[PDB]
């Protein structure tokens, strides 16, 4: 009616470390 | 002169893969 069940809890990261990509002469 | 100035970057590319290979082989 008003409530649905629990969605799957997607755990986002806490200490991700990705690299900023260098620009390209596209 | 002028017509050759207004078309400096007008170079055609067939596809994304060919563009990827053209920018990849220039740095390896």
């Amino acid at each position: 009616a008003i409530f649905k069940q629990t969605e799957p809890a997607i755990p986002i990261s806490e200490n991700i470390s990705t690299k900023t990509p260098a620009p390209v002469a596209y | 002169n002028y017509e050759q100035l207004m078309l400096i970057m007008n170079e055609r590319t067939t596809t994304i893969t060919n563009s990827t290979f053209a920018v990849s082989l220039t740095k390896n």
